[PDB]
């Protein structure tokens, strides 16, 4: 976790995004920042995995 | 039905009304603020304070 | 401000069944007030006098 | 003072009041109408009380 790894991360600032999704949904680039570090997330599991 | 007296001869009433020559009522704890409003400017543009 | 703007215009009511200021025909009551006994309103919640 | 002119007059006020109400009613800040119920995203509102 130099770096906390980018997983714990991702999710992190994906969770920041969450409370900014709460600032404005109707804002649809909350969802998409909010998705996009999930995507990092995900396919950060995915390549640890691999 | 009669003959009555000065005495109050009283008989049991109805279980509902539904459309009515109804009494005037200003007391109440609810709030209707536009009907409220218009209402009141028909009272003023007449000059309704009876 | 609230409370002084409750009394900022105190005033007396007159009555009868009689013909109510023709000027354009009021229809409400009869007064004399604060905004009549030389003291008057501009729009601030001020005062104005004479 | 409530001449049918004044009362006219007076009434002006009202609707400018009820102008503005529904104006901050309507209020889109961050894009939501911020007292459609809970549901502030769209429209709360009409002049009318609808």
């Amino acid at each position: 976790d130099l770096q906390n790894t980018g997983i714990l991360q991702d999710l992190e600032n994906y969770n920041k995004a969450w409370n900014d999704f709460a600032s404005n949904p109707n804002e649809n680039a909350t969802k998409i920042a909010l998705v996009k570090a999930s995507q990092t997330l995900t396919e950060s599991v995915n390549n640890t995995f691999a | 039905a009669p003959p009555f007296t000065t005495t109050s001869t009283v008989q049991n009433g109805p279980n509902f009304s539904f459309s009515a020559n109804n009494s005037l009522t200003i007391d109440e704890p609810n709030v209707d603020i536009i009907k409220d409003l218009d209402s009141m400017i028909d009272a003023v543009l007449k000059g309704n304070m009876r | 401000r609230s409370s002084i703007l409750a009394d900022l215009f105190d005033s007396q009511v007159v009555d009868g069944t009689t013909e109510d200021a023709n000027g354009n025909k009021v229809n409400t009551k009869v007064m004399l007030s604060m905004q009549d006994f030389g003291l008057s309103l501009n729009d601030a919640g001020t005062l104005s006098f004479d | 003072s409530n001449s049918q002119t004044s009362r006219e007059a007076i009434a002006k006020e009202l609707e400018r009041i009820k102008e503005s109400i529904v104006q901050l009613a309507n209020t889109s800040v961050n894009g939501q109408y911020l007292f459609a119920g809970s549901q502030v995203a769209n429209k709360p509102f009409d002049s009318n009380g609808n």
